[PDB]
């Protein structure tokens, strides 16, 4: 129903709003220093959390703190095939939760990929840029996911005849 | 750590320089006297020769090892001659062109372990350690020469040759540079 | 000082930093760890224009370990090498450092407790029969923190780089019976953490390396607050690893191993050691005390040594306390615990053995030092 | 269940299949696999990546050895999984083809090596109960299973249950103790030095020396000469000695037929014989950064072990894995503990003034016939019992907990 | 304007000499790096490296030149010169969690020290026992302590709490000062009390400073709003709402103008309409320092941010 | 053992007379944010919803350009609570809204939304 230009520039700034970071050793712990949004053991410390929605299934949880921020996201699976698709798709890609630097390794429940964003990240890499990160995934996963579909109905396609044509 | 560590040390020897001045058994001339014994530095560094270039660490354990670990170097440099060598004739001549020459002295820049020998403090350290190393290479060369050259056609024998692209740690007395 | 002018002197003699200073000084003014050690050639490495003398000692040995072949003279506390070991005093007394020099001005010892008899025997020769010191005393290692810290009851946790010791002291009564050794030290941890970054195939393995380790864990471990806290981040998000750098520059990554490695002082299982970690033997302890002075005790927790720097390790060693009081006093009761008054001195100057209670206020001129008798 | 359970090692040199029960290994095969390759279609637009169902024509095995127009990978370095996607595809070729087995109604037992990181063993449950369907998976520790081999064919007077085991595969050796049945977890070691590294240090000291080899062949003669001629030597340098003044007969011959041309060619063996399995008593010839001889790691292990056992686990040390095959390998390794330790009680003695002679320890270090497949046949005579079906993880626990079943490891 | 980079990561506070010839800046670790004006381009002459955690805060005090450092290593010291070396102090700071901040007061008799345990801890020098000893501000404080700035009397300390609220305290410690001079915050003064409150509830308080003339202080929070509180009115705040990202540092400038910077990375300007005590915005990262002149009439001022380096402006 | 036992812890009336504007400006007279209570914070936002997808896009521009800044903040608070269930299409007029709105807030007006720490 929402079209797509007006929905993405509402979560991007959102998000720049949210993206005010700053370094915070913690209260509770003698001198740990851990991301708020998770930890939750303050909670004069965490922002008012804020869900962007383009329709019922598709929509952006915007969740900050004063060192930290998460964002979780929900695509459109618009048939049963691509159920199985999005959610292998993300295993494979949060398998590198390592190399996504900003990227949890599970998701929230209810929720199909969720970064986590801490200062130590704004402050070693461009803001801007890991902001057009996010907005570029949400560009192109239904994209990505559609690819996959053309092409397992190929590999279907192709085991079919290799089977038939040997009567 | 096992490597091979110098076993002459005997303390009734004479210890002059910052290195175990020896006895090196030769009819060349030096600071240094006759050992009468079979067995000397010389010959200990040519036996342990094999097994000691593939032992990656090598400590000091005692003032010996910092004349061993010189006297391994000229040897491997022998062999990066001898391998060239037409004739063991000339594997004999073509060896005292080579000890004498000026080598750099562990004290002298573009020696390879200058953090492990001190400088010689005077001339009758210097001029001693000069008329020394010199009567450590001209032996050194000539006992390579006997024994490189296996005895059927003067080949330089290859199972010898192998070591040439091996280096005692990987430090040449080429220094920085011939 | 002496109203003869003479100084007089700190040792630690500990088992990985010698520590030393002047009488009254608030502050050691060198510190250096313990290794002696002699060159070794290796064809991994340049060798350098640097001069290495055939021994290098201290602060020396450290930064130019990598053309040396190290050792610890010390070790758990008892002297292993006795030859490494003069060398480093003969060091730290010489020209370099702590020139003092002569044997004019008196030197402290501190030696651990439940020690080899021998052991201390031997220092006391060697200060007289080498150096040939005009002042010596041997003091409880226990003792001089309550002297820093300005108390006369209290529980001493004491975890320095050989042993771990727990010791109480009540208005100044030394209760010995309820002294108590934990085999987990900094050393441990140390090959504790080597053995966690083997698993994720980075190799350590020269003496040379032991220090890289040891400076590994320094600036990234800490001590889990609630280690079922410190799982569930680990495993759900990716915030835990950070990177460190060599010394030849490769960008190692390290991860949960940051708390898995100290989280060994409160489960010596996780080692080989069987007992019971650090909490726990610090509360049988107190529990062991007669009955009347455990209500002191509580109170007045002290921490001293290096290995009680991990951060978190007061609020993770408190938890452990309540929660034993909880279950075995109290019975569960839960509510009532909000009564249970207990306290942990833990300053943040923590190289606690600063001497200015147990010299001047213990002498400026007596008949206390032991003397060239 | 009436169908047996699949027995599937896997090492980085070998792997092993078969189903449980079975008496011996009913395929040993190199662990490699050979995909299809391209003249560059493949470049930076796009690496190694198939369409269509370009992606099922490799092989596996032998079968993978010798094709001419395939580029050979090995999935296992060190032991460990490196690259799950050929490793995927070498699993379900295992299945499908060489054992027949349908994953969907056969338990699996399948190895850990000791080194690896939890991460692998989720991957590894991930393809078997959500790639494959196994109802049923249990992950194995290598070295408890070549115990149980030897304790099985040794004599029943001797079944101690009680030793030191030495696994020298190809990637890295372990060095393991159990303890009446019990792994001593904290006590393990790792040694780099492995049968790969023994063959490249071969291969390279002939490459300087023997140059007529041709580089397509190489690593095949440096295999050959590693496992026909090489032995473990008395004393290093005396035996470069032997070899001077005997060069005539310690020096051998070694034909090989050149894959291209099918001309004969020839290399002389020499040096090579005793220098290798030497590598295990002087690993700083092979590696930068490790020194203690393996005589000297083992004595460590059991010096870290409960003191009661200590004695026992020397009367027991069982060599497993093919390079603990070496001729003389159990000879010395026996003799250099026996001088380790019985010169340790001599220092004992003069503590007490000869007052009283401790009952000196026996070291004994033992080879038995199994060596090529104790870990296989270990784990077949594992799951053959009916209480293995109960320790492996039953389908639905993958279902409810996720792959994380498999985090946990016995170290 | 210009600008030079000392690092590629956050310069994480700094401090000028008082002939501003030289800077102090914590270059993202466990040390603080002091640099010289030689030439244009920045020479390194110190390194002070005796903390044991990230530095957070530096002050160098004009007269006396003396640094104070403080950081998550709970720790603070202050350093002397003692000759060719700066040697530290301990300081019995009590705190049981991170520091956050510090200042000198203008007297350079006192400073103070904010941290996460909830607390101000004010520090004067022992001369018996050669460390500095300290007292809290401890009763309405609940939540760390971000910002500090010292009324011109160096009594009057306000704080800016991550609690919602500003507040300004009496740091009078006798052992220090004669009974402090009366002043339109309040004639009563002990130690700690409470002299002013913010009235809003929202948003995190970054910074707060001062004017010259102590009567109207200002103060900076992530709701982003600039809010002005005058004391020659009955303590009336008034705040501006703006357009901007928050705003993490403010200084005064002028007794009716003020300037500010944020997650914006530019200065911004506002000033203060004494009659209706109507801000305005002028327009045009995580500190602002006036270089010379002060808050009387500030001439030059200097910026420092996550992003690196330093500006110095007009 | 023991480490388990954790320890630590009206608006009709302007619509339907025209100048629908002047309806909005009433519906931002009933703020519950002070207030304790939520079930008048349901009522709130359904009051204002139904007011939102009333405007012609003629007219959307103005009606926030109406607005004083208060007016602003208090409308994206009311936006951002829409997209927490969205009706069937509504979505679709809430980032209509929300592109009009941030026109005039400027990202501050977002800012002091997520800080918001009382609500409507
Ligand atoms: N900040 C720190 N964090 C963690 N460990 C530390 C820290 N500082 C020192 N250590 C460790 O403490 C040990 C040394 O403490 P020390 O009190 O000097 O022991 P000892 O006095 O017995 O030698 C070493 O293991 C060292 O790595
Ligand atoms: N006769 C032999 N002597 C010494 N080593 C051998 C001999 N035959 C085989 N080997 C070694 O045994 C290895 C066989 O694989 P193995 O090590 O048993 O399994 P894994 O691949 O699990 O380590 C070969 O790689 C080779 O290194
Ligand atoms: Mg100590
Ligand atoms: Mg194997």
């Amino acid at each position: 129903t929402a079209t797509l230009r007006p929905y993405l520039s509402a979560v991007r700034a959102t998000l720049q709003a949210a993206l005010c970071l700053e370094n915070f050793s913690s209260q509770v712990v003698e001198r740990h220093n851990k991301p708020e949004v998770e930890v939750r053991s303050s909670k004069e410390l965490l922002l008012q959390p804020v869900t962007i929605s383009r329709n019922e299934k598709e929509k952006v949880l915007i969740e900050g703190s004063i060192n930290s921020v998460r964002v979780s996201i929900a695509v459109k699976q618009a048939d049963e095939i691509e159920k199985i698709l999005c959610h292998k798709f993300m295993r494979f890609m949060m398998m590198r939760a390592e190399n996504f630097f900003i990227l949890r390794r599970k998701p929230v429940e209810g929720y199909d990929i969720s970064f986590l964003i801490t200062n130590f990240h704004t402050e070693q890499m461009y803001k801007h840029k890991l902001v057009d990160f996010v907005i570029h995934f949400m560009e192109e996963i239904d994209k990505e996911i559609s690819e996959m579909k053309l092409s397992v109905n190929a590999r279907a396609r192709i085991v079919a005849e290799e089977f038939l044509k040997n009567f | 750590m096992p490597a091979y560590h110098s076993s002459l040390m005997d303390p009734d020897t004479k210890l002059i320089g910052n290195m175990a001045l020896l006895p090196i058994r030769s009819q060349f001339k030096g600071p240094a006297p006759r050992e009468t014994k079979d067995t000397d530095i010389v010959d200990e560094a040519i036996y342990y020769f094999k097994a000691n270039v593939f032992f990656k660490n090598y400590e000091i354990k005692n003032e010996a090892d910092r004349t061993l670990i010189y006297i391994t170097l000229y040897i491997s440099e022998c062999l990066k001659k001898l391998q060239k060598c037409n004739s063991k004739s000339q594997g004999e001549k073509e060896m005292y062109t080579l000890g004498i020459t000026n080598f750099p002295i562990p004290g002298e820049p573009g020696f390879p372990l200058n953090a492990i020998y001190a400088k010689p403090a005077n001339k009758q350290e210097d001029e001693v350690m000069r008329a020394y190393l010199q009567q450590l290479r001209q032996e050194t060369g000539l006992r390579l020469c006997e024994k490189v050259f296996d005895p059927q056609n003067d080949k330089p024998s290859k199972w010898w040759t192998c070591f040439v692209k091996r280096q005692f740690m990987n430090k040449s007395l080429s220094g920085p540079g011939q | 000082m002496d109203s003869q002018g003479r100084k007089v002197v700190v040792c630690d003699n500990g088992t990985g930093f010698v520590k030393c200073g002047y009488a009254g000084s608030n502050f050691p003014e060198h510190i250096f760890p313990a290794l002696v050690g002699r060159p070794i050639i290796r064809s991994t490495t340049k060798v350098g224009n640097i001069e290495i003398k055939d021994l290098m000692v201290g602060d020396e040995a450290s930064e130019l370990r990598s053309m040396l072949e190290v050792n610890y003279p010390m070790e758990n506390g008892i002297v292993r090498n006795w030859d490494d070991m003069k060398h480093l005093w003969d060091y730290t007394f010489g020209p370099e450092k702590l020139n003092i020099d002569t044997r004019n001005c008196k030197i402290l010892l501190t030696e651990p407790p439940m020690n080899p008899t021998k052991n201390r025997e031997k220092i006391v020769e060697v200060m007289f029969e080498t150096y040939q010191f005009s002042g010596v005393y041997v003091a409880i290692q226990a003792v001089l923190t309550l002297y820093a810290q300005g108390l006369l009851t209290g529980v001493v946790v004491d975890s320095g780089d050989g042993v771990t010791h727990i010791c109480p002291v009540y208005e100044g009564f030394s209760l010995p019976h309820l002294t108590r050794r934990l085999d987990i030290a900094g050393r441990d941890i140390t090959r504790y953490l080597i053995k966690l970054l083997l698993l994720r195939g980075y190799a350590f393995n020269h003496s040379a390396d032991f220090e890289t380790v040891r400076m590994i864990k320094e600036k990234l471990c800490y001590v889990g607050y609630n280690i079922e806290q410190e799982q569930k981040l680990a495993l759900e998000t990716t915030v835990l690893v950070e990177s460190y750098t060599l010394p030849d520059g490769r960008i190692i990554k390290v991860g949960g191993e940051r708390f898995e490695a100290p989280e060994a002082l409160f489960q010596p299982h996780l080692i080989n050691v069987e007992g019971v970690g650090v909490a726990e033997l610090l509360f049988n302890t107190i529990q062991a005390a007669d009955i009347d002075t455990r209500s002191e005790f509580y109170k007045h927790i002290v921490l001293s040594g290096g290995s009680t720097m991990y951060p978190g390790l007061p609020s993770r060693l408190e938890r452990e306390l309540k929660q034993l009081y909880l279950e075995r006093v109290l019975k569960g009761d839960v509510e009532k615990l909000s009564k249970f008054k207990i306290r942990i001195e833990d300053p943040p100057r923590r190289k606690h053995m600063v001497f200015l209670g147990g010299a001047v206020l213990a002498d400026i001129m007596k008949d206390k030092d032991n003397f060239w008798m | 269940g009436r169908l047996p359970a699949c027995v599937v090692d896997c090492g980085t040199g070998y792997t092993k299949l078969g189903y449980a029960g079975n008496t011996e290994p009913q395929f040993i095969i190199p662990s490699c696999i050979a995909i299809k390759e391209s003249a560059k279609v493949g470049d930076q637009a796009q690496r190694r990546v198939m369409k269509g169902v370009d992606d099922l024509d490799f092989f596996i095995g032998d079968e993978a050895i010798e094709k001419p127009t395939y580029a050979t990978k090995w999935p296992i370095r060190h032991g460990i999984v490196e690259d799950w996607d050929l490793m995927e595809r070498f699993m379900e070729q295992v299945i499908f083809k060489y054992l027949r087995a349908e994953p969907e109604d056969h338990y699996f037992l399948l190895t850990e090596p000791p080194l690896n990181t939890p991460e692998n063993r989720e991957y590894t449950a991930e393809i078997m109960f959500e790639s494959f369907n196994v109802p049923g998976l249990y992950i194995a520790v290598q070295a408890v299973l070549a115990l149980a081999a030897s304790w099985t064919s040794r004599q029943v007077g001797e079944r101690t249950l009680t030793g030191t085991v030495i696994d020298s595969g190809d990637g890295v050796t372990h060095v393991i103790p159990v303890a009446e049945g019990y792994v001593i977890g904290s006590c393990i070691k790792h040694i780099p030095i492995a049968g790969r590294d023994i063959t490249y240090f071969i291969q390279q000291l002939l490459r300087d020396r023997e140059v007529g080899i041709p580089p397509e062949q190489s690593l095949e003669t440096a295999k050959a000469v590693k496992e026909r001629y090489s032995y473990v030597c008395p004393d290093l340098v005396k035996e470069f000695n032997k070899y001077d003044t005997d060069g005539s007969k310690w020096i051998k011959q070694y034909t090989g037929i050149n894959a291209i041309s099918k001309k004969e060619f020839s290399i002389d063996v020499g040096y090579e014989r005793f220098l290798g399995p030497e590598i295990f008593f002087h690993p700083e010839f092979a590696n930068p950064d490790f020194t203690q001889p393996i005589s000297e790691v083992v004595d460590e292990v059991i010096q870290n072990c409960p003191i009661d056992v200590r004695r026992p686990l020397y009367k027991n040390i069982v060599l497993s894995g093919g390079s603990t095959m070496f001729r003389d390998f159990g000879r010395r390794l026996q003799r250099d503990l026996k001088r380790t330790v019985d010169a340790r009680l001599k220092l004992s003695e003069e503590l007490s003034g000869g007052r009283l002679k401790p009952k000196p320890i026996d070291v004994q270090v033992i080879t038995h016939h199994m060596q090529r497949y104790a870990v296989w046949f270990g784990g077949s005579m594992l799951a053959s019992t009916p209480e293995f079906y109960q320790v492996c993880h039953t389908k639905k626990d993958y279902e409810e907990i996720g792959p994380s079943i498999c985090r946990h490891n016995p170290v | 304007m210009a600008y030079h980079s000392f690092l590629v990561e956050p310069i994480s506070c700094h401090a000028w000499n008082k002939d501003r010839t030289q800077i102090a800046i914590c270059p993202n670790n466990h040390e603080v790096h002091i640099y010289e004006k030689s030439g244009n381009k920045w020479v390194q002459v110190h390194e002070l490296k005796e903390h044991n955690g990230q530095v957070t805060g530096i002050d160098w005090a004009p007269d006396s030149n003396r640094i104070v450092t403080c950081g998550t290593d709970r720790n603070a010291y202050v350093w002397t010169l003692k000759g060719r070396t700066w040697k530290p102090t301990l300081v019995i700071l009590r705190i049981n969690r991170a520091a956050r901040c510090v200042r000198w007061a203008p007297n350079e008799k006192k400073f103070a020290v904010g941290s996460g345990s909830r607390v101000i801890s004010i520090c004067y020098f022992e001369q018996e026992n050669d460390w500095w000893v300290c007292k809290h501000i401890k009763k309405p404080i609940r939540s760390t302590v971000l910002s500090l700035d010292w009324h011109p009397n160096s009594v009057l300390l306000a704080a800016g709490s991550c609690d919602f609220k500003c507040r300004i305290f009496s740091a009078y410690i006798k052992e220090v000062e004669e009974r402090p001079a009366p002043t339109p915050w309040g004639s009563k003064m002990p130690f700690g009390e409470l002299m002013f409150e913010s009235s809003s509830s929202c948003g995190w308080v970054h910074g707060v400073c001062f004017s010259a003339n102590g009567s109207r202080v200002a103060w900076v929070s992530h709701d982003s709003t600039v809010c002005l509180a005058d004391a020659d009115k009955k303590m009336a705040v008034a705040t501006l709402a703006s357009e901007t990202l928050p705003l993490l540092a403010v200084t005064f400038i002028t007794e009716s103008s003020l300037v500010a910077a944020g997650h914006d990375c530019f200065p911004v300007l506002f000033t203060y309409d004494s009659a209706a005590g109507k801000l305005s915005f002028g327009g045009r990262v995580s500190q602002i320092s006036v270089l010379s002149g002060g808050k009387a009439k500030c001439s030059q001022f200097c910026t420092t941010g996550m992003d690196g380096g330093m500006s110095i402006w007009d | 053992r023991f480490r388990k036992v954790d320890v630590g812890e009206e608006v009709d009336s302007c619509l339907r007379q025209g100048n629908m504007t002047a309806a909005l400006q009433a519906a931002l007279k009933n703020p519950p944010i002070n207030t304790k209570s939520q079930a008048v914070k349901d009522r709130a936002g359904s009051i204002v919803l139904k007011v939102l997808i009333s405007f012609k896009a003629n007219d959307i521009e103005k009606a926030v350009q109406s607005l004083d800044k208060n007016g602003v903040d208090l409308l994206m608070k009311y936006i951002y609570k829409g997209f927490e269930s969205p009706s069937d299409n509504s979505s679709a007029v809430l980032l209509q809204w929300h592109e009009k709105a941030l026109a005039a807030g400027g990202v501050g007006s977002i800012v002091r939304v997520l800080t918001a720490r009382k609500t409507v």
